């Protein structure tokens, strides 16, 4: 949930070539593969039902479905630490819920806010500054860092430049295998 | 890697010449003391490397430095007592015991040329065993050692004497501050370690730390000589499993060689497969100054890191070993963290950055154009604004694949119309 | 032995074929219409045409290697074996075109080139792609000679592209093709160094792997580390007036030693100032109209000490390729910045993917018709 709902959101802009096919998808395939879906009861739904609303960041919709009746369902209490496993967990949520603006909500963002972004997610400002810092050196977002002002203009305009290269995603498979047909033949 | 299967038995069960003590409790430079201490326990009984440690501080006890090496280097220890009025007159066996040799001494000091200039290999064999025992007895006697291991080398017990007396050759020549002797011994330590031995993980730890010892006190062009201490023995950051290896300047040299003479583009050696796993992380939690060279690099901070590393370089410059690289790595660390800035960042004012950088605007502006000629900053400047505009993004890169589709398979098509 | 009687055999039947090919190519049309009638195969005497022209250019230079001074070989070849076959009834083929190619082989070799007018004057005939690839090979040299690199690059990118559907495939190029390609690498590498940033033409011929190679290569030459000035011309020294390659290197003789010293001493003059003008311009167009402070602040790397900084920069500013200027009491150092885009390379490449499909059609479609 913390190495899937983050990792493959950077190549899931119709940019598939990092595919990990042993994950929640063992569940995610089958418990959206039905029609009548209301309040979750089991572990897998009561995990997936706020996973999908951790996807569309919703920073408290993602958290406060992991701390209702799980505590007696042997998630929170069952570990011989009461509020320290959740203090580990919900911190690990509050950090992977600024790293949602990173890959997800950056579309038509030309100006960006930073004081209020950590105040919104009620986290230590530096603790959510250092992973957005990580995202520049690791994820290399089409955005520009100027952190003496504590703002970043993005200039992210690949909006429909990315779709004729969605037609190149395959002209890659064209180009990959014409670098493989003679390997076949000769 | 694979050493841990057995060495879980050991965990440093070696035993060497300097056994227990290094000059005890200090005030400050508390880290340097323990990473001084353990290499001191496992290198050799030094002999102004303790005078190096005495200088910085002020205490009292200069007593167990060179006194606990009796047989040779007798002047240091004999003065040491009334140096600060120490009644340790108990010094009186060396003069009598080594004086007894003097008959055999005069015999075999001339039996030198009986084997040498005659060109004998059998009157060699006679003097060889006597010299062999003589080299272990008392050894500075770097004159005897430089005459021994230069000419025909091999010694009857090809393990014990060729190990101990050649480790004593490296000792004595370093104790007189010889470096040409140290660089032939550099290789004579490359020889003995890769002989190798019976070579239980026990004396493997001896061997790996043996090729850390000589470049602890870097003296040569070690910007070359660190490529020598980077390319041997399952070449780790440390070289041992021994997760608590307290000989840990191997990364200071790694980084020096790769940033000073080499570049860090081209850092794949130093950062990717030398760091995050186990033992760099161990020494990261040890260190106060060098911890942030990786800690605030794995945090990727933009100004806060370069500031903290400037405050770290204020005591990285407090390293007064045989350093050969103090101000070198200082301005190389500044270069590095500003490369980690320009590689990602947009553009920002010289005058305020010069407050972040501990410098002035005129130094910033020309140095930024010096980065233009470095080929590390690929951008353009303006007049005076101090706003060096970097506009690094691709322009619709499809002519790359245009070439890939045709220039191979089209040239492959005409290959078979010769029919 | 195994050299000299072969030299005689080749050169004797060369000047004997020059005889009956000069004489029966001027007035009459009897041999013409009989070589039309009997051999309809329009091949073996386009083979004779080119093969003997190449081994003539080589073997007369192999005789020149010995006869350096008062040497008959190049005189008897270059005048009667080349220029008498030149002044000819322009025959209805690639014969008259190959006669002026066969002599331009020597006329590029020996470097008395400025009737380049006459070389492209005399042929009013269809320069065949097979022959016009050789024309690009031939004329491109004459325009790197004329101190015009910016438009001599226009000649070599198209032949190392080899985009004009080149195949023959009757032993006709011949027997030295990938060495011709390797010389075409030398010429595109040559026209890249002192020009970049200007092209915008090391896209098409030289591709990303040996483009960044000749990038790292030419830019270390530009930086002023002359290891590439050294390497480029060290491996381009005979490539301007070579035979095809000299016969045999031995120890004793002085005659063989003169022509390789000759090819050294005269064209090492050309390359010395090529790498000079490269290193003079090398540095980037940072600021536009600099104040005299910023002028000198950039001459801190470019040229200082101290005196005569400004006036040796004048020696670097008068080149026809350095648009500068100094206004006195305004104190304004004006300088130009000549840029280029990249995305405008997809106008005839798109027609080339059309013709590349039609080529992929050709060979298989005649196979289909022959099989059917």
């Amino acid at each position: 949930y913390l190495v899937s709902a983050m990792l493959l959101e950077i190549p899931y802009m119709a940019a598939h070539e990092s595919d990990a096919r042993r994950r929640m998808i063992s569940k995610q395939f089958h418990h959206q593969l039905r029609v009548g879906e209301r309040q979750p009861l089991l572990g897998p739904p009561e995990s997936m039902r706020e996973h999908v609303v951790a996807a569309s960041k919703a920073m408290k919709m993602g958290d406060w479905k992991t701390c209702h009746s799980f505590i007696i369902n042997e998630k929170m209490n069952g570990k011989v630490w009461d509020l320290f496993p959740e203090a580990d967990k919900v911190r690990t949520m509050l950090v992977r819920k600024i790293q949602e603006e990173s890959l997800r909500t950056y579309l038509f963002t030309y100006s960006s806010v930073y004081d209020s972004i950590s105040m919104e997610t009620l986290s230590d400002m530096f603790e959510l500054d250092l992973p957005t810092v990580h995202s520049i050196i690791s994820k290399m977002i089409i955005n520009e860092e100027l952190m003496a002002s504590l703002d970043q203009p993005t200039q992210t305009v690949v909006m429909h430049r990315t779709e004729p290269t969605a037609q190149q995603n395959l002209a890659l498979q064209l180009a990959e295998k014409l670098g493989s047909l003679v390997e076949n033949n000769e | 890697y694979d050493l841990t299967t057995r060495i879980a038995h050991f965990l440093d069960r070696h035993l060497v010449f300097p056994l227990l003590e290094f000059l005890s409790v200090k005030e400050i430079y508390n880290e340097k003391e323990l990473l001084q201490g353990k290499l001191d326990l496992l290198s050799d009984t030094n002999m102004v490397d303790f005078a190096m440690d005495v200088y910085k501080n002020l205490y009292s006890d200069d007593i167990p430095h060179a006194l606990r090496e009796k047989r040779t280097t007798v002047v240091a220890q004999l003065k040491q007592l009334q140096a600060e009025t120490e009644p340790i007159v108990k010094m009186f066996e060396d003069p009598e015991t080594t004086r007894q040799m003097q008959s055999t001494r005069d015999g075999r000091m001339l039996f030198d040329y009986l084997a040498d200039k005659h060109g004998f290999r059998q009157e060699y064999l006679d003097t060889l065993y006597r010299y062999a025992k003589f080299q272990y007895e008392c050894g500075n006697y770097s004159g005897a050692a430089e005459y021994l291991y230069f000419f025909r080398v091999l010694v009857p017990a090809t393990d014990r004497n060729a190990l101990s007396s050649l480790w004593g050759k490296l000792a004595s020549e370093i104790l007189m501050q010889n470096w040409d002797a140290a660089m032939e011994d550099l290789t004579r330590l490359k020889e003995t370690i890769d002989n190798n031995s019976v070579s239980s993980p026990l004396q493997s730890l001896q061997q790996r730390t043996w090729l850390i010892h000589w470049s602890l006190f870097v003296f040569f062009n070690h910007p070359k000589g660190r490529d020598n201490i980077i390319d041997l023995f399952l070449y780790q950051p440390q070289y041992l499993n021994a997760i608590q290896t307290m000989c840990p300047h191997i990364l200071r040299y790694l980084t020096t060689a790769v940033i000073t003479n080499k570049d860090v583009r081209k850092r794949r050696q130093v950062l990717k497969d030398l760091v995050k796993v186990i033992q760099q992380e161990s020494y990261t939690y040890k260190d106060p100054i060098t911890e942030f060279v990786e800690c605030l690099y794995v945090n990727f901070d933009f100004d806060g890191a370069q500031k903290k590393l400037r405050e770290c370089e204020s005591v990285l410059v407090n390293d007064f070993f045989l350093v050969a690289c103090l101000e070198d790595f200082i301005e190389n660390a500044r270069l590095f963290i500003f490369e980690t800035f320009c590689r990602i960042h947009q553009c920002i004012s010289i005058n305020m950055l010069a407050d972040k950088l501990n410098m002035t605007p005129e130094e910033a502006e020309r140095w930024i154009v010096n980065l233009i000629r470095n080929a590390r900053l690929d951008a353009k400047i303006d007049s005076k604004l101090g706003h060096v505009v970097m506009g690094n993004n691709a322009v619709s890169p499809y002519q790359q694949v245009i070439e890939k589709t045709k220039s191979l398979s089209f040239r492959s098509q005409m290959l078979a119309m010769n029919i | 032995q195994w050299l000299w009687d072969i030299i005689d055999e080749f050169i004797y039947q060369f000047q004997s074929f020059s005889q009956y090919r000069c004489k029966t190519a001027k007035k009459s049309e009897e041999e013409i219409d009989f070589l039309r009638s009997n051999p309809k195969i329009w091949n073996v005497h386009s083979v004779l045409n080119v093969l003997h022209s190449l081994v003539d250019k080589s073997n007369i230079n192999r005789q020149l290697e010995v006869y350096t001074s008062g040497g008959d070989p190049e005189s008897v070849a270059g005048e009667y074996g080349r220029h008498s076959l030149y002044k000819m009834l322009g025959y209805f083929s690639l014969v008259g075109l190959l006669r002026l190619h066969s002599l331009l082989g020597d006329y590029y070799q020996a470097i008395k080139v400025l009737e380049n007018i006459e070389l492209n004057k005399k042929s009013m005939y269809s320069r065949v792609p097979e022959c016009q690839v050789t024309t690009y090979y031939y004329v491109g040299f004459a325009y790197l000679m004329m101190r015009r690199y910016q438009d001599a690059i226009r000649v070599f990118a198209n032949i190392l592209l080899y985009i004009q559907r080149t195949k023959s495939m009757f032993q006709r190029t011949t027997y030295k093709y990938e060495m011709i390609n390797k010389q075409n690498e030398q010429m595109h590498a040559l026209l890249a160094i002192a020009l970049t940033m200007y092209p915008m033409r090391i896209d098409e011929s030289i591709h990303l792997q040996l483009r960044e190679k000749y990038g790292d290569k030419m830019l270390r030459m530009q930086k002023g580390d002359p290891q590439v000035y050294e390497e480029l011309f060290s491996y381009s020294c005979p490539k301007f007036l070579s035979p095809v390659v000299p016969n045999y290197d031995s120890v004793h003789p002085n005659y063989h030693k003169e022509p390789f010293l000759q090819q050294l001493k005269v064209f090492s003059d050309e390359v010395q100032q090529q790498a000079q003008l490269s290193t003079i311009r090398s540095f980037l167009k940072l600021y536009t109209t600099m104040p005299v402070a910023k002028l000198a602040g950039f001459l801190d790397l470019t040229e200082q000490e101290f005196r005569i900084q400004l006036l040796v920069f004048k020696h670097k500013m008068k080149n026809l390729v350095w648009t500068s200027g100094i206004s006195a009491l305004d104190g304004e150092f004006q300088s130009a910045s000549e840029v280029d885009f990249y995305i405008d390379k997809d106008m005839i490449h798109i027609a080339d993917t059309k013709v590349a499909r039609r080529y992929g059609d050709f060979f298989i479609r005649q196979i289909h018709k022959f099989e059917e």
